[PDB]
RNA sequence: AAACUUUCAACAACGGAUCUCUUGGUUCUGGCAUCGAUGAAGAACGCAGCGAAAUGCGAUAAGUAAUGUGAAUUGCAGAAUUCCGUGAAUCAUCGAAUCUUUGAACG
RNA sequence: UGAGCCCGGGUCGAACGGCCUCUAGUGCAGAUCUUGGUGGUAGUAGCA
RNA sequence: GAGACCGAUAGCGCACAAGUAGAGUGAUCGAAAGAUGAAAAGCACUUUGAAAAGAGGGUUAAAUAGCACGUGAAAUUGUUGA
């Protein structure tokens, strides 16, 4: 969420405090109250570099590749050796590039 | 032709169903294998 | 003391001099809101109470606001 | 005229002004004497 | 595989369904199977379970126990079988609670509601039964 | 001490009304020997409030229905008997003023309607 | 399940209590004086340091901790008066000697085998 | 030698880390468009056999009518249901009702 | 060599791992770091 | 309806009687806190104790699971051993 971390109101006490310079929430009769927030090492803090939706999450690829990448694949599944080696228990069958009736 | 017994080493010497790789050696679960060792020599798979 | 009680929202802020809320506004029709506090804005927005009407209205929408009775009854 | 606070015993972590009664006060500590000293050498390598 | 997309795979809304479910989809949950003489009977499988029916308990602790039902308890998903009683620190009796899914039911107490939920179940594995047969 | 829905609905109005004032009285009675001994009287006098709401929901529904049949052909209503909706379903246009239509568009539709028609492979 | 798993249940008796609100350091001291010594003897040493004729050494938690003649007993000068552990642990001796009574065992002839003081939840 | 300080071990403490779980969160996608003077959103006071909070309800007050299912609710006490039934239920559905003081709030 | 890896004994109860690729909120002694827990001071100052 | 997401210091401030407890005259600020066990079967009874509680005995596969409850590290502490 973009509000994580951010639903607080906290501002640093200050530099000549013996206190780290850090945002600490305002209040004063709760626990919440002076403790750091708004930092990545803060807990109840924000995420450093927060997820988001733009990642590129698919890949673009040429057509001419996966054409050449799905024959290859057709005549690796035409190997023989190369299916077990995937791991078929290919060995009550014949005929590797098998083909039954299309009747059937 | 495109498919050799070399072929089929190098596509599958990295990674096989019958490979096992340890810390103190690499092994193969190959019935066709002799010695149990990944090796060209040993590969039945991978031999005419 | 500056605050009392507001008839319209309940909290102990009716300056007495001014008499208007600090929180609601209570004189004014309108109740009082500002996009600088979305905190005050979701505690004082509806589905925070009782909802005494509008959790019933989906229903007749659903059924479509028919008026009746199912035939063969009482 | 302005007054200096040292953080420690009852001053240290306090948010606000300490029971001093001054007009104006600052408070100190060893990070400020640090960087007051990464100042002082700055100030001096420009002069 | 799921194909209709109003159901859902989910097991976070399928276990708050189940354990958030009214008395009614209870009792629809805490359906038990029949015996066999029942089943070559009625031609059914399953029913639901009521507080006047005789079962046998053949899963758990209590190997085969017979007995009827003295209450079905649907907060918890339990029925309470005659005689299958355990005593506390007191001595004083308790019922053990088991699973509709863990008994069978032997006895089932007749009422026209029921004759009428075994007639529709029978009627509609009749149809399908035939229309699979020819 | 149970009254059922179904037989209160086959009763006049002084029938309604003396079983009701019976009932109101056996509340109070009960009431006042309850403040001792409140126990299967609890429950008898639950059970008789339960019975009062059920005759005044009888009452109620039987004089609405009597006053919705004296007003089946006056043209206002009282409010509320008037249908509830929505506010907005209230003010929007009534179906037949909504599908009014000019004497014009009515002509070029009557005499120029969209035709059924297909067009070959 | 006691700390000092080694002994026969058979042969001992036990006694125990938990978030007792005493001082845990003097409770140490006084459970460490008496550690080891008979159970009558013990006793009375507790009921004279209760009546203020025999002091509890202090020997770890004993800062600032004044003078008293009755030191010389255990060869230390910074001695105190326990007066509430004192009276706990009397509590407890009790409990176990009722519990070797309910057993059989004989109380005249009962030593402080084990006794250990823990801190609590504050 | 003992005490005290320190180191290692066993046991016992304080503490809640690790592993496992999840009726919760977050993001995306799809169908639909419905608050209010016919008194809204919100605030208040009450209502249970035994209830403080949460939930529901409004002097018909953990609720009524009606419709469907068909034999419960449950922590305890007391009543049920005849079961061959217009009929239990802290049940579901929902088209009729009740709806105290205010709040745009209107002698 | 090492970061680390594997086994034995005790506890424990419900999931987990090796291998080839992919992916990332992926490796801590510091930041007068954040949160939580706990020490010495200390049975001390002190309880007018 | 889903996810190469997060998994109780994370994920919304809120997985819990959370915009609650609480603080401020007020505008406002705003937490902490999940896990027994398959089933409470949540320890009958005896004894000590003013009580709290302890010791026997008991339920359970397990109390080395006792509603200070899954597993139970470190810091820190007690006893015993060297
Ligand atoms: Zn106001």
């Amino acid at each position: 969420s973009e509000k994580a971390g951010h639903q607080t109101s906290a501002e640093s006490w200050g530099t000549g405090r013996a206190v780290a310079r850090i945002p600490r929430v305002s209040g004063g009769g709760t626990h919440r109250a002076g403790q750091g927030a708004f930092g990545n090492m803060c807990r109840s803090g924000r995420m450093f570099a927060p997820t988001k939706i733009w990642r590129k999450w698919h890949v673009k690829i040429n057509q001419g590749q996966k054409r050449f990448a799905t024959a290859s694949a057709l005549a690796a599944s035409a190997v023989a050796p190369l299916l077990m080696a995937r791991g078929h228990q290919v060995s009550t069958v014949p005929e590797v590039p098998l083909v039954v009736d299309s009747a059937a | 032709s495109n498919v050799s017994a070399d072929l089929i080493w190098e596509v599958s010497r990295n990674y096989n169903s019958f490979l096992v790789k340890q810390r103190t050696g690499t092994f193969s679960r190959d019935a066709l294998n002799l010695t149990n060792q990944h090796s060209r020599k040993h590969a039945g798979f991978v031999n005419d | 003391k500056t605050h009392g009680l507001c008839r319209r929202c309940g909290r102990r802020s009716l300056h007495n001099q001014k008499k208007v809320c600090a929180s609601c506004g209570y004189p004014a029709a309108k109740t009082r809101k500002y996009n600088w506090s979305e905190k005050a804005k979701r505690r004082k927005v509806t589905g925070t109470g009782r909802m005494r009407y509008l959790s019933t209205v989906p229903r007749r929408f659903k059924n479509g606001f028919r008026t009746g009775v199912p035939k063969g009854a009482r | 005229q302005v007054k200096v606070v040292k953080a420690t015993g009852a001053n240290r972590g306090i948010k606000g002004r300490p029971k001093g009664v001054k007009g104006r006060y600052k408070m100190v500590d060893g990070r400020m004497k640090k960087e007051m000293r990464a100042l002082k050498r700055l100030a001096k390598k420009k002069r | 595989m799921k194909v209709r997309p109003t159901v859902s795979s989910s097991r976070r809304k399928a276990r708050k369904a189940h354990f958030s479910a009214p008395s009614s989809v209870r009792r629809v949950i805490m359906s038990a199977p029949l015996s066999k003489e029942l089943r070559e009977k009625y031609n059914v499988r399953s029913i639901p379970i009521r507080k006047g029916d005789e079962v046998q308990i053949v899963r758990g602790a209590h190997k085969d126990k017979e007995g009827k039902v003295t209450s079905v308890y649907r907060l918890k998903y339990v029925i309470h079988v005659e005689r299958v009683t355990r005593e506390k620190a007191t001595g004083q009796t308790v019922p053990i609670g088991i699973h509709p899914s863990n008994v069978v039911i032997t006895k089932l107490h007749l009422d026209k509601d029921r004759e009428n939920i075994l007639a529709r179940i029978k009627a509609g594995r009749e149809q399908v039964a035939k229309a699979k047969g020819k | 001490g149970k009254v059922k829905a179904g037989q209160l609905w086959s009763k006049n109005k002084e029938e309604l009304t003396k079983i009701l004032g019976e009932l109101k009285t056996e509340l109070s009675q009960l009431r006042i020997q309850k403040i001792s001994s409140s126990g299967a009287k609890l429950n008898k006098i639950h059970d008789l409030r339960k019975s009062i709401a059920r005759v005044l929901t009888v009452i109620n529904a039987k004089q609405r229905a009597q006053l919705r049949l004296f007003y089946k052909n006056k043209k206002y209503l009282p409010l509320d008997l008037r249908p509830k909706l929505t506010r907005a379903l209230r003010r929007r246009l009534s179906k037949e003023d909504a599908s009014r239509v000019l004497e014009k568009t009515k002509k070029r539709l009557t005499h120029f309607p969209q035709r059924k028609y297909a067009v070959k492979a | 399940r006691y700390a000092a798993t080694e002994i026969a249940p058979t042969k001992s008796a036990r006694a125990r209590g938990s978030y007792l609100r005493v001082s845990f350091k003097n409770t140490r001291e006084t459970a460490q004086a008496i550690n080891g010594w008979k159970l009558q003897r013990a006793l009375t040493f507790l009921q004279n340091v209760i009546d203020k004729k025999e002091a509890v050494p202090m020997r770890r938690y004993a800062g600032s901790t004044g003078r008293t003649a009755q030191g010389k007993q255990w060869g230390v000068s910074r001695a105190r008066w326990p007066v509430k552990s004192a009276q706990f642990l009397i509590g407890l001796l009790k409990n176990a000697e009722a519990n070797a009574d309910a057993k059989g065992l004989d109380t005249g002839n009962l030593i402080i085998k084990h006794i250990q003081v823990n801190q609590a939840p504050k």
